[PDB]
């Protein structure tokens, strides 16, 4: 529910290792990244981080926002959230992502879908190729490194 | 055309603030980012804030007024002594003010282009949202805010 | 350092906009002194 | 820096054309004090005592006594920055572009950064001045698409716990029901230890129209204008009362002391435009730059500013 | 649900009048106290401020909580609550108290007891009586002054 543990450790975090220190739920944004990426701002309902938004709207007094879901209204990915200013950023759909999403609670090369929730699941109208398997991060809380290029036909 | 104000009697009074960029005049977007793509092609008609498709013969491609399955960009600009048109790829998103067929345009409606170029209400081919609803600036022309991202 | 200042050559942004915001700041006060109600 | 970089010596060049905001009119040069902070949140503590029941006599042996309660406040301020985009003309291609009496291409609405860093800094002014004055931001005239801002930022006009009174939409054009509700209002104003301070009225030019009408058989040489100042020095300890008129609100009476201690405004040092360091360059005669402005800091006690809605039909 | 409000206020209190200003969640305690009050401090489980306090044992490798309860199985009556250590100040039912409680979603004199939640609710086995009417700090919120001496016969 957070970007970043709610709760403080009593435990210095030990860096000798190099390897599989990534697979947590504070690494924002995606593994690779172009400098001509598109990126955007929204106003946040709810917490959408690492799940694909849909745009959503109130009655007229106030801007847009987004929200977490997918299917039909699929508007883009989110990847990071500024949590004082309510701000999430959001790729479009139309921009190549790579990086971790939120898998609902699968192997490598397998077709993936947002859901109504935004979660990716395994499958038809999203271009999603699951890059990993699933690493369990909480008990209801899976991750997984997919590549989404688009919508298709 | 496309800046008609230079025809004018007496000076306009710049003191308010709101209500002063709904206007067809107003070239680009409502935000516009860095690394968009735009292309300048030579056009055929009037395609200015509408919905161009590639025309090919003999002479190079031009872009013309349209949509459909047809539709290649979307025409944010246009240069008349050049006879040139800046367009937006449909591979690229977009928001800012377009042309629609009438005035029965709202709020949550999703938008597709004719073959006239113009956003018509609702199956779908591109991912077309209108966020307010159509400003009748003139007779015939309806400005509404819409945001495309893709195509369905 | 302030714009006002005919005599400021800032080094970089940073004192430029420092300057910027002292320049306001001296703005509205010599408003304040001069404003009569 | 002014060697590398045209566009810093331009804005440096032009800033004093700018005009003052029409902000500070509206508060005493104490109430202002600036706060170095882009965004975030500024906090405060203030104290506070109450009586839990009535005292206890004292008499022969008691061991329950009445308590006196004590609580804690804390306040917080919050500081946003926002940013806005705007085209202009390469230095370099100005040549191309100057005419007989003007420079730009008209055709294609292009103008000199100069210019255009002017105009729209002067509109973030005027965004900034209506937000403060409103609580609100906002590009339409209905005031709606209102951007979602975080709290704990108030307006004057939207200032929560604060008086609020309504005159009836039938009573609309007669200022002996508005100055009933202005003396309801002024009535049920607590300012209690800070009353020796001067007042500040804000009102839209119909009712300052309204004002200027002779108390009503109708009087002579007194003015609905002067009843309401003697009115309002009746509760201020008969100190200063200023009347100004703003075209922003509408069918609006707002009425608040000018003492630092009642009602503040720390504004961020960077409240008002200032250009950025980024522009973007093509192989085109087309750049774009951008300007900063922060927004957040206006502080006030409770039940401490009237505010007098006209309705209309 | 907080003792201390969550949210930072936006406004500084207006401190002249000094009537009607101890209607407020913050007002730990009573409003007559006596020096000679026994207190009992226990680990809390849950939120039972402003509740009526019962004992919950676990397996037995922690020692027991005090739980928001009531109907024969009423210990005593939360207070206060430090939430940093998470600890409800607890006066038994054996000594009387006079304060501001929780009340169930009433006049002066109306009987009361407790609910299965630590609410109290309008009538058994426990004397308490309303000193006032309901007041309302949240749509889902009142509070009532009421006087609790011990149990009741029956």
């Amino acid at each position: 529910l957070m970007k970043n543990p709610q709760q403080d450790s009593g435990l210095l975090s030990n860096s000798i290792d190099f390897r599989d220190q990534n697979l947590i739920f504070s690494n924002s944004g995606g593994v690779c990244t172009s400098s001509k990426d598109k990126i955007e701002n929204y106003p946040a309902k709810g917490y959408p981080y690492k799940r694909g938004v849909k745009l959503s709207f109130g009655d007229g007094t106030t801007e847009l926002e987004v929200e977490a879901g997918g299917g039909d209204d699929l508007y883009g990915v989110c990847s990071d959230i500024d949590e004082f200013s309510g701000m999430a950023t959001v790729i479009p759909i139309t921009n190549n992502f790579t990086g971790y999403l939120t898998l609902k609670k699968v192997n490598p090369g397998d077709k993936l879908n947002f859901n109504q929730h935004g979660e990716l699941e395994k499958v038809k109208s999203v271009n999603a190729i699951a890059l990993s398997k699933a690493h369990k991060l909480t008990e209801d809380l899976f991750i997984v490194l997919a590549s989404v290029f688009g919508n298709r036909a | 055309m496309k800046n008609p104000q230079h025809d004018a009697s007496l000076l306009s009074n710049s003191n308010e603030f709101r209500d002063k960029n709904v206007e067809f005049f107003a070239s680009g977007g409502t935000r516009t980012s860095k690394f968009d793509k735009l292309e300048n092609h030579p056009f055929l008609g009037y395609p200015y804030k509408r919905g161009v498709k590639r025309v090919i013969q003999h002479y190079e491609p031009h872009v013309e007024a349209g949509g459909g399955e047809d539709l290649y960009g979307i025409c944010i600009d246009i240069d008349e002594f050049s006879k040139t048109a800046t367009i937006v790829p449909i591979t690229n998103n977009f928001e800012g003010y377009l042309v629609a067929k009438d005035s029965t345009v709202k709020v949550k409606d999703k938008l597709i282009f004719n073959k006239d170029g113009a956003l018509e209400k609702v199956k779908a081919t591109i991912n077309a949202t209108a966020l307010t609803d159509a400003k009748q600036i003139s007779n015939e022309v309806y400005l509404v805010k819409v945001a495309v991202f893709g195509n369905k | 350092a302030s714009l006002l200042d005919s005599n400021f050559v800032p080094i970089n942004f940073t004192e430029f906009v420092q300057a910027i915001s002292n320049t306001y700041k001296q703005r509205r006060i010599q408003f304040y002194e001069n404003l009569k109600r | 820096l002014f060697d590398e970089n045209y566009y810093a010596k331009a804005v440096a060049n032009i800033i004093g054309e700018v005009k003052d905001p029409i902000m500070y009119k509206w508060f005493s040069p104490d109430q202002i004090e600036d706060v170095d902070l882009q965004m975030g949140y500024q906090k405060t503590v203030k104290w506070d005592a109450f009586l839990n029941a009535n005292p206890t006599t004292i008499a022969n042996e008691v061991n329950t006594i009445s308590t006196i309660g004590f609580s804690s406040e804390v306040v917080r301020l919050n500081y946003l920055k926002l940013q806005y985009k705007f085209r202009h003309l390469k230095q370099t291609s100005e040549k191309f572009y100057t005419s007989d009496s003007y420079i730009g291409d008209i055709n294609n609405n292009l103008l000199p950064f100069a210019q255009a860093y002017k105009l729209a800094s002067s509109e973030i002014i005027k965004l900034i001045n209506h937000f403060v004055l409103t609580g609100t931001v906002s590009i339409q005239k209905d005031g709606k698409n209102q951007k979602r801002l975080l709290p704990n930022m108030y307006g004057l006009l939207n200032m929560p716990e604060q008086i609020k009174e309504e005159v009836a939409s039938g009573d609309k054009d007669k200022m002996d029901k508005i100055f009933e509700k202005i003396e309801a209002g002024l009535s049920k104003l607590e300012l209690g230890d800070e009353f020796s301070t001067p007042m500040m009225v804000i009102v839209d030019p119909a009712t300052s129209l309204k004002l200027v009408k002779p108390y009503a058989a109708a009087s002579s040489c007194e003015k609905w204008e002067d009843v309401l100042i003697q009115t309002i020095k009746a509760i201020n300890n008969r100190e200063d009362v200023y009347i100004e008129t703003s075209n922003l609100l509408k069918h609006k009476i707002l009425i608040y002391p000018l003492n630092s201690e009642l009602i503040k405004f720390k504004p961020s040092k960077y409240m008002l435009p200032t250009p950025n360091e980024q522009v973007d360059k093509d192989s085109t005669d087309v750049a774009h730059s951008y300007i900063d402005f922060v927004l957040g800091g206006l502080l006030a006690t409770r039940k401490t500013i009237l505010q007098v809605n006209i309705k209309q039909s």
